């Protein structure tokens, strides 16, 4: 078959402002540890009944050997609202006669919480975990390559 | 290693080829005239071992003694999380240097790692004195530790605390930064214990394993080689009595916690300890659905008793609430069946998660918390509250458990469809009064108070959206009137936009002369509200212009499809547009002939429109997944449909490792 | 740790604060040009150091990140089995201390500890003149390890299965046992990187974990990176990429063992570090068995378009061999099926195999086992020839393990009922030649020479004789007929008991001449001479005269049932043979209109002559595990017990928890 050997990648945190979406900046990491988890229970409504149940999709990630993420190149007290903007991703694959899938995701989260360790600087590679948003539209996007 | 002390007490010896101390000790507990031949001066001294192996529960006797009640209680402040009474602690005037050896463990759980740096220090320097170093020794050993903390604290700070926070938030000063770099250089944690004095190493030996960085492998190694005895009991493994195996895995657990936090030790907020009680604990549970389901007989009855369920009490629930993350509890629920372990001592944990909610009222209601102590309280809280679907709650104090989860909670941990999801979860066993309804309805109005500003849009995780809290109200008071969202539902005009879409989709709330007045601002125009007013009842069979939407969107979703294929761009759906439709097909829902004409965009319409034409090698098995208990009937009755997902549904059952199949195989399609 | 060393062969900046030593390294040796400006003795150490880190398989920095799919080489005589080239290596009177430091660790390998301990012994005290002292170091771990192991066999010649197996005494003398014991008393073996001095302990600082007993619980430790991998299975839509934690459980599988052997450490042999192995193997073929049946993705195959897999190779087929037990290879093919996972490198599993009947043969055609030997090879040898199901082998080679195993292979652990499973096993991949019905043939007739003596009979711990290995030969030669077995028929004595009733465990193997004359010995008496002829017998024919025995065995015992009808207890007969006639019934061997006529008996009897007019409420759920799969087959047929049978399954399937009902029903049932 055709020659696919593709395991890692270089995934691109975009930037995007508090009430607006600049993209001008970037903070983006290597590999991926990349537990991707995609645990979709999306339901179909029905026309007459109507059920409560579990019904909805989730799409999880994560990264590993962060880098760029230093002023995109003091009142210490949290608040609980916050108009923290949300990082567009790119997912830039390779090994192929065609070009990479370029797998986007649009509205994304930051989910990661702090962990002190022991034996030293809390893990030998750091880690964020990335969850996926959505209001009104699409949470990801397949740009395969075809040509190149 | 002259006898072995095990953790119920019973004392079995080895290497003591002399004579049997230990072994006869006991004997002067037991007959007071035995006793009684002490002198009058070492008799005080029996008076003082007496004591010692009581309150340590070495009062079981030997190997010749029977079963012991081993209870466990753990008198400190910081593991019950009493924060309140920590501070009120710190605040008084100090006496003794063991007093500021128990102050600068509660500034540290309170967050305050600069006064709790110095509180150490201040020790060190005036606890050399002292005729035992143990305080010496533990604050050392604690000071480091509170170096570690602050220095890979202002490591995420600087890195990963960035793009969570929207601020910078170093709490730590510059000059602070650099005195504890310059103090703490060339200090070796490893070489601590030699350092000591000789008399020291030999009274405290067991205080060695402290400064080693890898202190729990001793219990970790056990945890594992106790793992693969439960791998190994699948052919009617024995063993599940727990007498030698459960209570062994569960009193190491307890003895490790009993010394950390009673001796005020600060390694037990770091992620080495965090885990070893991920480990112990989620073994407990496998050992507890997973060897609850085994072969039941009358031979295994007769081989070993106690087989009763798994027993959850105050302590458990912390142990699972603090050193868990939400998806280590994730894991659980979707292996193990906690609805199968009862919990105990119900009105202790409504003074657990009772504190942990006054710590959100009054911590956020006010201008803020500290984002030290925020780091390490908020993983706490949450799972708390999650997992506080298990236990049954008063309606005062469900009543502040909920407001504080609804309104205080910050918005970057909880999003409006994780709040829906720990709100439902909280139902289960506490199914909602009139009393917190209004809570509810409390929040559904401070959603419309901010969709006033047209550019404003509710963000969600898993798309369940503020309609769902609109849902939940409505099933447990089938007629319900916010009156309230009902005096703004007669205050709109045209101008506000985002006002009148937020709440159409909440319009069930509303009462009936209110409906009307938006029913007259907002008609169908879009698929969105197409579905929107779907699921609230307002369509009940498809008038044909509803039916000319659908055959309109699809027409978009042909034309591209073409110029994006020829790029390559090919889309993904943020929701079950397309399915939905190939359903008010298959069900009869649209009889449109135009609809035969999109056969071939999307494998889940082409399974239900063209229900034979198919060929099934694009039949992803997780679609069975997520659909109801009506549709799958008519899966069985369609003459195609009924026996090509048999030979996929027994292969997903013959191979997987998930229950639903099986329900699946037998309720809908025998 | 200035620099983190990763398992795949790169390197990580970790403390380094100065000058990059390792950065440089790698640019001196990918320019050849900047090789060049060095001095000429800083030269011929560059080269001492390129060969080490080529042989150590540090290739790189992590920056530049080659793509590397490095391999593993274990380069030991004791690894692969060479047993005598290591015995022509013993002989061979050695140079150097650091090869008499080889040969202790080869006779430990075989046996041999006695001149384990006291080679061990020569080289601790002919190591003062040497400078580095490692041969010291691994003198004292290895004969306390060869001490240890003398320790526990003292209490399994003398312990457990102490009674009649061959030299069922010891194999160490009294002034051997006493001779080490004196020696081994107070040798701490923590004591022992403490005492070497501190250049040891600087310039060799990596062997402080052999000093340990509790050693390898920083590897136990780490492999609950299975937790990472049991939660990934677990979450079921986790797509772990690049070097996930599966490849590191290999790679660090793979860096101990050759670690181990090419050092000649004696630990290997322990139970520590075989559950170390099994633990790790069994994990990763358990991520082989999920991954070859995930379900699919839907979204994603932007990069799951197909895995390669967890494929099988040399190396890990001796590891599984060696390493594991029967037991432990069972719970694997419960869990997984190894039948799928695809087995490389099938000319070197060949020569392992081979050599494994090379040792059982030179062992146990000559009197001059080494009762310690013994021990220990026999759990390698039947692990690997009960794992060579899923390797095609060469006839050549095929005939020297099936040779081995029948006649060659000691009878006190595998009998002829696990030689019967441990031969139909390598037929899988391999199709019965003609050379393997020739070494059967000569094991039948040496079978039938040992039953003429009236006290021998075939034991069987399974309960199969040698009735099915006859089987086996006509179940691939369909036209065979051994030509001696024919032989023994025509020289037989009527005064015989075992030999008669063997041969007619073996009659449709014999010659039309010696089916005749075995038929004449052959005179059934009653129904209890009959019933065993399916049994026995197998005449597979039912002659009339037969059937009118069978009306006239239920017309006697229906005399019986009128007593039994009138005493108020109408229980069954003890010799129940009535359940068995209604099958012959229902597989149309006999074809009376009075087997219907005879009600009244047990109710599997009327269940096949009247399968309409049953009392399914009646029916016993139990009755479904003895029914072979020609009845099970047979049953779809009738549609008049299809739809009840489906009604007893389904009310167990989800009731039980016997995983047969299951595959009643989705193998046939459904």
């Amino acid at each position: 078959m055709k020659t696919v050997i593709q395991d890692t990648a270089d995934v691109y945190f975009k930037r995007k402002s508090d009430g607006k979406l600049v993209f001008t900046a970037e903070a983006q990491t290597a590999s991926f540890s990349q537990a991707i988890s995609e645990e979709k229970l999306r339901g179909g409504i029905g026309n007459k009944p109507l059920y409560i149940l579990k019904s909805e999709k989730e799409i999880n990630l994560t990264v590993k050997n962060a880098f760029f993420d230093l002023e995109w190149l003091s009142d210490i007290y949290i608040q609980f609202p916050n108009v923290s903007p949300s990082g567009e991703f790119e997912m830039s694959l390779e090994n192929g006669n065609a070009l990479a899938p370029e797998i986007k995701f649009e509205a994304l989260a930051d989910t990661d919480t702090d962990e002190m360790a022991v034996v030293i600087e809390a893990s030998r590679d750091e880690n964020t975990a990335a969850p996926v948003e959505d209001t009104t539209g699409s949470t990801q996007s397949s740009d395969l390559g075809g040509t190149t | 290693y002259d006898y072995h002390f095990e953790v119920n007490g019973t004392v079995v010896r080895h290497k003591n080829k002399g004579f049997g101390y230990m072994e006869r000790f006991f004997e002067l507990k037991e007959s007071c005239d035995e006793r009684s031949k002490l002198s009058k001066k070492q008799y005080e001294r029996f008076n003082a071992l007496f004591n010692f192996f009581e309150k340590n529960g070495v009062i079981c006797m030997a190997k010749d003694a029977g079963t012991l009640n081993t209870s466990i209680e753990i008198n400190s402040l910081a593991y019950h999380g009493k924060y309140d009474v920590m501070k009120k602690f710190i605040e008084e005037q100090s006496v003794s240097i063991e007093d500021d050896y128990k102050k600068a463990f509660f500034l540290a759980c309170l967050g305050r790692w600069e006064e709790s740096y110095d509180l150490y220090s201040n020790i060190i320097l005036n606890s050399i004195d002292e005729s035992n170093g143990c305080v010496y020794y533990l604050s050392q050993i604690n000071r480091y530790r509170i170096y570690q903390s602050i220095t890979q604290a202002v490591t995420q700070f600087n890195g990963l605390g960035l793009l969570t926070f929207g601020r910078h938030y170093k709490p730590f000063t510059d000059e602070f930064l650099a005195r504890i770099e310059r103090e703490m250089t060339n200090f070796n944690i490893d070489d601590l214990f030699n350092g000591m004095p000789f008399e020291f190493q030999k009274k405290y030996k067991i205080l060695e394993f402290l400064s080693d960085n890898q202190f729990l492998y001793d219990d970790t190694v056990k945890l594992f080689e106790l793992t693969n005895k439960v791998r190994s009991e699948m052919s009617e493994g024995s063993y599940s009595f727990g007498m030698s195996s459960d209570i062994v895995v569960l009193l190491r657990l307890y003895d490790n916690l009993r010394f950390l936090y009673e001796n005020c030790l600060w390694s037990v907020s770091f992620h080495e300890f965090h885990q070893y009680i991920r480990n112990s604990m989620s073994l407990l549970i496998e050992k507890a659905e997973y060897e609850r389901t085994r072969d039941i007989d009358e031979l295994g009855f007769s081989f070993f008793g106690k087989k009763s369920g798994f027993f959850m009490e105050y302590y458990d629930f912390v142990n699972i609430s603090r050193h868990f993350k939400i998806d280590d509890i994730k894991n659980l629920e979707r292996s193990c069946s906690i609805d199968k372990i009862r919990f105990g001592e119900q009105e202790k944990i409504e003074e657990y998660l009772v504190g942990i909610a006054e710590e959100i009222t009054k911590q956020f209601s006010a201008n803020g918390m500290n984002v030290v102590f925020y780091t390490q309280f908020i993983s706490e809280a949450k799972a708390a509250l999650y997992f506080a679907k298990y236990v049954k709650l008063s309606e005062e104090g469900l009543g502040k458990i909920v407001k504080a989860l609804l309104f205080y909670f910050p918005e970057r941990d909880l999003d409006i469809g994780k709040r829906y999801v720990w709100l439902e979860r909280l139902t289960k066993c506490n199914e909602l009064p009139k009393s917190i309804i209004s809570i509810i309805d409390d929040f559904l109005v401070l959603q419309a108070e901010k969709h006033i500003d047209q550019n404003y849009s509710e963000v969600s995780s898993n798309g369940l959206y503020s309609r769902d809290y609109g849902a939940l109200i409505k099933h447990f008071e089938k007629n319900f009137i916010s009156k309230r969202l009902s005096e703004i539902t007669l205050c709109l005009t045209q101008d506000k936009q985002k006002q009148i879409d937020f709440l159409f989709k909440l319009l069930p709330l509303l009462s009936t002369n209110a409906k009307s007045h938006l029913l007259s601002f907002k008609s169908v125009e879009n698929i969105n509200d197409l579905m929107n007013g779907i699921r609230i009842g307002l369509i009940d069979e498809f008038t044909p212009e509803h039916e000319e939407l659908i055959i309109e969107y699809l027409e978009t979703r042909k034309v591209n499809y073409i110029v994006e294929k020829e790029k390559g761009i090919q889309t993904f759906s943020s929701n079950d547009y397309m399915s939905t439709f190939g359903i008010w097909y298959f069900l009869e829902e649209i009889n449109n002939s135009k609809m035969e004409e999109f056969i071939g965009m999307d494998d889940q319409y082409d399974f239900f429109v063209d229900p034979e034409n198919f060929d099934y090698k694009k039949f992803i098995p997780s679609w069975l997944k997520n659909y109801n208990d009506k549709l799958l009937g008519k899966i069985a009755g369609n003459k195609h449909m009924k026996h090509h997902v048999i030979e996929v549904l027994k292969e997903r059952v013959k191979n997987s490792n998930d229950k639903r199949y099986l329900e699946i195989l037998m309720n809908y399609f025998i």
